[PDB]
């Protein structure tokens, strides 16, 4: 089999930048190298065929180039609708193989997260479970840390964190941190605190509440 | 225009089988090979194999031999793929795509079919309202939440005020929690908006034929 | 009887597609079939259009490959004498 290698799985650039995505074949595939674009909604479309040929309908800012085993896809001036995942594909040899894909994201200025903490709903408590939720919204870059404290003591077990995809409007990220306990354990404690640490400040952002009140 | 229409999402238990379809229209079915392609987290994009609609001749990626079986019904312009002995690594999105011959590009793709392989049963979500902490929040804006817990399989659809509230919304990707999914969504509005106006989170879970409306009330 | 006056040309611009066109055979045609063949089986392209269609675009020809183009009216009737085209 022929292995297609896209070394960079994630690439960040600014709008208007010249963006180049690389693709490597484990051996000579001549010029049988195609590029596909996958949108967030799962739609896949042909962009470039035979190394450098632009498919009908595709904006002229897209181009391709190759050298037998080295290939590249270039966007001359990055637009927002170009934010997607790009795959290369060799068609020289069976079985057909793809690169692992390169996902594009946007750069922007650093932004501190807006933090909100939410006690378990009275409804959830009726189920015997208790989820404490912390929203960390509209920050950049994506890297962030959250610490949970219960009655002044750090809690690590029962925490799940989920990041949104980059916001299509302001290019920020958001993350939800959820501490899930049993009802009984939740009611054996009073103070619940979530602490967000982001590169925008040496001081963490702290949101808390007391169960009894 | 050329269209490749794939069948809906499937949930299947480990060890069992599944048969998914790809219905072609807008061209002469026999003019093109039909292919199947797998998109997974573990191995990204993989070519499974192709089939000649005119006679049903198949070519397989050896890696999928013993896993995938391709068939066609040319009278209905439909291609089929059957996956057997299903495991976790089979959970993926499966595409059908055509080409004139294997040196030619995949110029038209189906919309994809999501397969989930799990022992977890179809389960409706519990929907919990997330109102601000009982007693003061800093700022001129207010953030509300909706917690959607313990459903299976994906997906759910979540809206706020039936789409009237669309700005300032973050819906976080669902996470597996003891083989069930949990999702949350936040919405941020001016203090002038809530609680003077009603804000309701709307949750739909098609697999369990469930719709839930949860109004967010002050604690 | 074969389709008459078969024409083959680059659909051009800067792509790779060709445009194949023809006239009806002398003297009821339900389908026209086009064969675009290379030196190996993997280059073989089949295309089918209805009896009231007299041109078709064939995209994605492989550069440097000498293709033969044949058309037949409709299995199918006598094929037009093959014409050849090769892109840079």
């Amino acid at each position: 089999d022929i292995q297609m290698t896209q070394t960079t799985s994630s690439l960040s650039a600014s709008l208007g930048d010249r963006v180049t995505i690389s693709c490597r074949a484990s051996q000579d595939i001549s010029n049988f190298l195609n590029w596909y674009q996958q949108k967030p909604d799962g739609t896949v479309k042909l962009l470039i065929y035979y190394t450098s040929r632009l498919h009908s309908g595709v904006p002229s800012r897209f181009s391709g180039s190759g050298s037998g085993t080295d290939f590249s896809l270039t966007i001359s001036k990055l637009e927002q609708e170009d934010i997607a995942t790009y795959f290369c594909q060799q068609g020289n040899t069976l079985p057909l193989t793809f690169g692992a894909g390169t996902k594009l994201e946007l750069k922007r200025a650093e932004a501190a997260p807006t933090v909100s903490i939410f006690p378990p709903s009275s409804e959830q408590l009726t189920s015997g479970g208790a989820s404490v939720v912390c929203f960390l919204n509209n920050f950049y870059p994506k890297d962030i840390n959250v610490k949970w404290k219960i009655d002044g003591s750090e809690r690590q077990n029962g925490v799940l964190n989920s990041w949104t995809d980059q916001d299509s409007k302001d290019s920020t990220y958001s993350m939800s941190s959820t501490l899930t306990l049993t009802k009984d354990e939740y009611e054996r404690h009073n103070s619940y605190t979530c602490e967000a640490t982001h590169k925008t400040s040496t001081s963490p952002i702290v949101k808390s509440f007391n169960r009894n009140e | 225009e050329v269209q490749l229409q794939q069948s809906g999402p499937e949930l299947v238990k480990p060890g069992a089988s599944v048969k998914i379809s790809c219905k072609a229209s807008g061209y002469t079915f026999t003019d093109y090979y039909m292919n199947w392609v797998k998109l997974s987290h573990g191995k990204s994009l993989e070519w499974i194999g192709d089939i000649v609609p005119n006679n049903g001749d198949t070519t397989y990626n050896q890696n999928f031999r013993g896993k995938a079986t391709l068939t066609v019904d040319k009278s209905s312009s439909t291609a089929y793929m059957e996956l057997r002995s299903l495991t976790s690594e089979d959970s993926a999105v499966y595409y059908c795509a055509r080409f004139s011959n294997y040196v030619y590009p995949f110029d038209y793709w189906g919309q994809g079919t999501t397969l989930t392989v799990s022992s977890a049963k179809t389960t409706a979500p519990s929907v919990y309202p997330l109102a601000p902490v009982c007693g003061d929040t800093t700022g001129s804006s207010v953030t509300l939440g909706c917690l959607v817990k313990g459903y299976f399989p994906e997906p759910v659809t979540l809206t706020w005020n039936s789409g009237s509230l669309s700005s300032g919304v973050h819906t976080f990707p669902a996470i597996l929690q003891s083989d069930l999914y949990t999702l949350s969504s936040s919405v941020t509005v001016t203090s002038s908006t809530w609680p003077s106006q009603s804000i309701t989170c709307n949750v739909a879970h098609p697999a369990s034929s469930t719709k839930v409306d949860k109004k967010i009330e002050p604690r | 009887a074969p389709p008459q006056g078969v024409t083959v040309s680059k659909n051009d611009g800067n792509g790779t597609a060709i445009l194949v066109s023809w006239q009806p055979p002398p003297e009821m045609v339900q389908e026209y079939k086009v064969w675009c063949l290379g030196n190996e089986t993997r280059y073989h392209i089949n295309k089918t259009v209805d009896g009231s269609t007299f041109s078709v675009v064939i995209p994605f020809l492989v550069p440097g490959i000498r293709y033969s183009v044949e058309v037949a009216a409709s299995g199918s009737g006598v094929k037009s004498e093959p014409q050849f085209i090769q892109l840079d």
